């Protein structure tokens, strides 16, 4: 299952 | 033993050429169950392997969305970077990105990581305490700075301790027919003349899973890798892997020459020994 | 930038075997970045049904690709991999060597 919280460098 | 879930996660830029390529891949251990490639006709996150084409319409609407949010957000990225290292429009760029959980034969969390690279070196890590970052140089100090700002870290340890295992763990009973399996190699010797006085001893290793193995030459039960000739292991194309180490021994003396093989899949090591 | 030139391994799936059904790979790692060209070749001809892996990464973050086409081992025939990439000031041929 992906992680659904990646964020922006 | 132990088993693993990674995502891998590239994308490219196309300088002149549009969007930038991405490509998305999920594996347990050493077997690839997912994939998403933006070149692809589905425009989905699509199954490769039996076992999780049972998952419904809801998972695979799901990890389409999550994976498009995963393609969006390395977009604005590739931009963001080029910013930061102030790099020309002209030049393609890669950012790489893998995370992943680790348990133990337990099936318990043992560890989580998360990696991001920017054209094939480190600029941010997750720390193995999955509180805090390592940030390679100035520009990556900056990343950080809005990653702790908006505690990535806490959201990201959830997800590493807690939804990773436990779909893990749902992936292992669902795959068992597949997953759980050890294939321990099926190893032979050949030997080749080169002349009179030399021979070359090669030591096979083939139809194993998962992909870590040692092969190593011994002489009179003593270490030779500085005379081994060695490939690096290499997929078979069904699931399994190869691997072979030679050794150029003088005729006569091959009884001296032991191959060692050691795998998670043999109960303990082999030593192979040529006899004629 | 980081340059890598790729590894290449000519090999098939099984023990090659004369008038057998079989696999032939063209196994391409260590490289950066990404953009390669791999052809499989029957004597010197590029071979259209060529399938491939996902593009995947080592933790030193090189790349790596499986190309395989299914095929037929006779006595004539030679085998080879044709890689192109910018570490390349020309397509590197390596022949398949039965044997190994």
């Amino acid at each position: 299952l992906l992680w659904n919280g990646p964020m922006q460098v | 033993g132990s088993h693993s879930m990674r995502y891998f996660f590239t994308s490219v830029s196309r300088p002149g050429r549009g969007e930038p390529r991405f490509i998305a891949v999920g594996y347990v251990d050493d077997t690839q169950f997912v994939r998403f490639d933006s070149d692809a006709a589905s425009q989905r996150m699509e199954p490769r392997a039996p076992w999780i084409e049972q998952e419904g319409p809801e998972y695979w609407d799901g990890e389409t969305r999550k994976v498009k949010a995963h393609s969006q957000t390395h977009r604005v990225d590739l931009g963001t970077l080029r910013g930061y290292y102030n790099q020309s429009e002209a030049g393609s760029h890669t950012v790489q990105r893998m995370y992943g959980c680790d348990v133990g034969s337990d099936w318990r969390f043992l560890r989580g990581y998360h990696q991001y690279a920017y054209d094939g070196k480190d600029y941010i890590a997750l720390k193995e305490d999955l509180r805090s970052w390592t940030a390679a140089d100035m520009a990556a100090q900056t990343t950080k700075h809005k990653w702790e700002a908006a505690h990535v870290a806490e959201q990201l340890r959830a997800y590493l301790e807690g939804t990773c295992v436990e779909w893990l763990r749902r992936y292992l009973e669902n795959g068992k027919e597949t997953l759980q399996r050890t294939d321990a190699p099926k190893t032979h010797m050949t030997h080749h003349a080169v002349s009179d006085h030399e021979a070359t001893l090669r030591c096979w290793a083939l139809s194993f899973y998962p992909a870590e193995i040692t092969l190593t030459w011994q002489r009179d039960g003593e270490d030779q890798t500085q005379d081994t000739e060695l490939v690096e292991t290499r997929p078979a194309g069904d699931g399994t892997f190869q691997k072979w180490a030679a050794v150029v021994v003088p005729s006569g003396q091959e009884q001296r020459y032991t191959c060692h093989v050691q795998h998670e899949g043999l109960p303990k090591p082999l030593t192979l020994r040529w006899e004629p | 930038m980081i340059q890598r030139t790729p590894k290449i391994q000519v090999y098939s799936r099984h023990p090659a075997e004369n008038g057998k059904s079989n696999f032939l790979n063209c196994y391409v790692s260590g490289f950066h970045p990404s953009d390669i060209e791999v052809d499989l070749l029957k004597n010197g001809e590029r071979i259209e049904k060529v399938e491939h892996s996902d593009l995947s990464f080592s933790k030193d973050w090189s790349f790596y690709l499986l190309y395989y086409t299914e095929f037929t081992p006779t006595e004539k025939d030679e085998y080879a991999c044709r890689v192109n990439h910018v570490t390349l000031s020309q397509p590197k041929i390596v022949k398949w060597d039965r044997d190994m």
